[PDB]
């Protein structure tokens, strides 16, 4: 129906705010991770 | 599921799972890729306006493996971002377990192509984490549909094992492997094995096939359990190779030589660092 | 390891790996076990001087089984803390993932036996939580080195599934299985669908073949995939069962009728509450 | 070398705080699981 | 309006279970603050 | 809040908070309770019958404390556990922090009473663990709003010392403290050590004062910077006690003898183990 | 402690903290500092060079208050990150529960200075988080210790507050406080309380002097109790102030008016977004 | 003894990865607290 903007800013500025939410993720995870290893082993 | 159905290149593919393409393209029943550089589109009219304009002919990489019509490209994350992160979109609709999208800087992307006068057509791919915490060298691997079953799964993972070996490391898979994914690892480790133990004129440990194939300890040791190639004595499992068991597998459906094999001559890449 | 071989009725037994028997006890290389009630010693002369003044002559429960020279007791680890332990204490030594030990309390133990005249002696056994949050129709299972590749191990978990069939629930082993594990219920899970697969007249879903086994699921499937009648479609698996791959399968190594064999009329038992 | 005392109250005695013991660790282990469980999904 | 029985033995058995809520959190409360001391002090 | 007033003995006393009375008995606007062993009732006509059939006219443990018409009752929660779990309930009425109330085995309790002719009349109460891992004299204390302000909450503080005392043993009360709670330490802390400062001829270090006095160092400190006693060198904050302070403080409203004053010779108590 | 002393501008200050000055300048006895850019030296020659060489003579920000000889300046973090680290770094020698040295962009500082022909010399500042959680107007505080005792720690308080006024916001310091932090605060609060009280004719809710004074209805209480301006009814606490109670604090020595106040007219700021 | 650099750039190199220490920290204690306060309210 309508003609789509495909330029790689387009692309850049609907991907930024997901891969920083995916950044924040992997912290939560990797921080989750230490504790449970952590917490067990003692 | 949302988006069921794919146009890339001339392929109409069914999607196998569900994919979070962004806002409300996540939302349309089909969508349009671009066959060499992957971007995604909501109407038609747009993606016949793009075949015109696009200024790819092949993946944004180097090009690290070409004999006959196939080729392999080397993508990394951190140089060519909105490429790799429309692959993992793509990707994810044939993956039921693939958790990252958009964070692609910490990978590298492994592209396989077939290649005519058009361009580099994508078949599949596989991630690898540059760094790895837990030593895999693949993070995902993927055949699409349309070209599954014809040994380019197989090529992938003797591929990704081949970098391994130039690399001077042992690697692994990331787990949990998916049914077809089992199948496939299985099936190579299998015909890796079977040729070493068929032709190697001396003592073999565990630890000297792991080095000569890059293949884990573990894997090369449920490998030779499937091949009934280990025997349990007071729990504990040790190998127990014969002649015999080795000649039965060679004939068995168990052992199956890949259809496509990674030629290491016509291998052009250099190790990092 | 510090106790590394035991001295139970007239075997001499090669012990596995640790156990955390008490105190002194655990740093003595043999031990001196009764074998009727499973008393631990330090000293021969108390063991001589034991035969000639224990008072059991079975394990102390319900004979809920018997058929020839095999009867199967169930002992509940509340009635008979004592006697328990010291069987997990035993049974620790050929466990490498066995965790309790002293809290009996909530177990159930079903002991596998030989009789003659003498009396009834442990062969193997399993054990059961009463009340299990992952539905675990078996806790631990084991059959004594001596008596080990008779077939007393398939009887056992044959046993177990004849509990839950009774108790119209399906069950699964506590995961994870050791290797001795995953043959000897994957060897039992093929032979029971396979003996379904031959004779069954009509149209048969995963879900029916889980009420008629109390096999879960899960395990049905996986039993499903290793005979090859599991096709796949959009990563999907459905079930495939065709007369040529049921014909294929009985005739090969894959499929094994057990030696000893549950024989329902000769089960003595009442499911509880 | 010596005459051991098998009486049943004997067991008891050395196995009792070792029953304890794993009752204890089970509880732990019980409120550690619950306890990821509830952090992970959310 | 109706005349209450009031043995030691109605007290002893509507506070029975409720004592036991109480020792089961208290257990609670012990696991969670000694795993809060081993994750902040590394 | 629910139950907002109770009939106790001849009192008609206000409830200041919630407390979770079981059942049924939570939901009632009034309760009536026995002023002797403390039991709850939600009528009337059961009040009546149980003043003439109730066999007790003191709390139900020994007498450590008698002078005049004041005497103080030692209860131990393991032996008493009913008489205690209905204290508490009367307790969290008056008490917003209170957590237990059930759970009184690990407990001792100290009644505070007035005796006539007719019995020992309930004023007030301090509990206190058994075990304290934090070093708590005091874990709840109260004076029942009709006998508030007569000075008996510095007598039962001034009581818990005491037993401190008597166990060579630093103590303070659980914290947080509510408001009244603090007016209440605050108040005694300056009375106990004006009287030191006022009286000693010699070198006091704030460890001394603790050893005196079984005030934690903690508790000391605050208490001599409210009176003006605490100088800052460095951040680091020093003692600074003059005749002249101590003089002025004596005359101030930060200085007051409690009404009621435990009497060491009066006290017939024999610390545990 | 390993710097126990600095020098800056003609200064020599006693430390009173350990302070985590990077490498080896944390090992130094002593440091030199310049007084304008707040740099840290490790020898005295490159101090006396440093002299004639450095650019500042005012805090890098807004002068945002001017009246006699007292400015005060409000730098930002992420303009001017260096300044605010050497800050930071020296701030450290002097709290004992500092915890932020580095990340200093989340954070805007406001120096205190007198100025004179030569420049606009620091004599304590405040620190407060552009984004806070808790609402905290003030983060740390401090007044370097030659310039003590003269009424400048509560300028900078009220400064705080004349902020928050700006702002429509209620605000506190972060807790804990510091001992010689309380003194402060409380004297503030006091003084600001009692100035009200006396003067406003009409009915106050802890409400409206929160609205009033930008101080939290927390602190607001607080300061009430400790005047004796605070009465209770069952556990609750009710305000109670009377004519007679204002006039005993205005001439008590918990009244005092500041040396040095914040002028309204003088403040050149504006307040944020 | 020796004369000392105090150029910006000097003290921007000594404070960069200090920087990113105390990030990573206050990253650590957001998820702590987080999660206490997850765990405690049930
Ligand atoms: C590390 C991970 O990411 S695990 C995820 C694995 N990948 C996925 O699940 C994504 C979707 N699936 C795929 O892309 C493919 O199925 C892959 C990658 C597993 C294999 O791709 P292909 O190119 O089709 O594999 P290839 O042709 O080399 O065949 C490999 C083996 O799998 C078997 N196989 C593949 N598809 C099927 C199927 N639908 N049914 C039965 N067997 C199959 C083949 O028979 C062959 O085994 P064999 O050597 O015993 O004959
Ligand atoms: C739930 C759990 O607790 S998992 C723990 C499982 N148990 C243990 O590991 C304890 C030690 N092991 C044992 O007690 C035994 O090995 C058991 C219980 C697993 C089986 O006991 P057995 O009475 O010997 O088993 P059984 O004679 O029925 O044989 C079962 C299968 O295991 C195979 N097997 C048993 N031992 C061996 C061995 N040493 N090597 C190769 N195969 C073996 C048999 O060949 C048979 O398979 P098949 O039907 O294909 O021929
Ligand atoms: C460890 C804990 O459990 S903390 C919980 C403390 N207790 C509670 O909150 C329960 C309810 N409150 C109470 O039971 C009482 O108020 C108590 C226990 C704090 C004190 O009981 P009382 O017997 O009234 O105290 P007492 O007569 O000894 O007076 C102690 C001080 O508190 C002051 N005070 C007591 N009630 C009030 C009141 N309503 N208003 C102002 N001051 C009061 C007294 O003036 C006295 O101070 P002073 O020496 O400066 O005159
Ligand atoms: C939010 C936080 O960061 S809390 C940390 C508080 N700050 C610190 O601990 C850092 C080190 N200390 C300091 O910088 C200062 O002591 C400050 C900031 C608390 C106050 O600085 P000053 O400019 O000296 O305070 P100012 O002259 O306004 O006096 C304030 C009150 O403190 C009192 N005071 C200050 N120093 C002392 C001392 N050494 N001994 C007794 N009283 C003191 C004053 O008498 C005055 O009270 P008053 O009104 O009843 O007379
Ligand atoms: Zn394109
Ligand atoms: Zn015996
Ligand atoms: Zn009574
Ligand atoms: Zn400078």
């Amino acid at each position: 129906d309508i003609l789509e903007n495909l330029d790689d800013s387009v692309f850049s500025k609907r991907h930024a705010k997901l891969e920083l939410d995916e950044k924040r993720r992997k912290r939560w995870d990797i921080q989750r991770i230490r504790e449970q290893r952590i917490l067990q082993r003692l | 599921k949302y988006v069921d159905k794919i146009h890339i290149g001339n392929y109409e593919i069914d999607a196998w799972y569900f994919s979070p393409f962004p806002e409300d393209y996540g939302k349309q029943p089909k969508l349009w890729l671009c066959e060499y550089c992957l971007k995604y589109m909501k109407y038609e009219k747009s993606y016949r306006f793009h075949l015109g304009q696009c200024q790819w002919r092949q993946p944004p990489g180097k090009e690290i493996y070409r004999k006959s019509n196939i080729s392999v490209y080397e993508v990394d994350g951190k140089d060519h971002k909105i490429y790799c992160q429309n692959l993992c979109l793509l990707a994810k609709l044939f993956l039921d377990h693939k958790t990252l999208y958009f964070d692609v800087e910490p990978f590298v992307f492994y592209i396989l192509t077939e290649v005519d006068r058009q361009g580099a057509h994508i078949v599949g791919y596989f991630s690898k984490e540059k760094e790895s915490p837990d030593g895999n060298n693949v993070a995902c691997i993927l055949t699409l549909p349309p070209y599954q079953r014809r040994g380019y799964g197989k090529f992938l993972i003797a591929f990704s094992y081949e970098l391994s070996k130039l690399e001077s490391t042992v690697g692994s898979p990331e787990k949990p492997l998916s049914d077809l994914g089992k199948l496939s690892y299985r099936s190579y480790w299998s015909w890796v094995l079977l040729e070493i133990l068929r032709d190697f004129r001396g003592t073999l440990s565990i630890k000297d096939l792991s080095q000569m194939t890059s293949i884990t300890q573990n894997d090369i040791i449920s490998t030779l359990q499937s091949l009934n190639m280990v025997k349990y004595w007071k729990g504990q499992h040790v190998i127990c190779v014969t002649p015999k068991l080795v000649e039965e597998h060679l004939k068995s459906a168990q052992y199956k030589k890949p259809p496509i094999t990674v030629d290491s001559v016509c291998l052009k890449w250099a190790p990092p660092k």
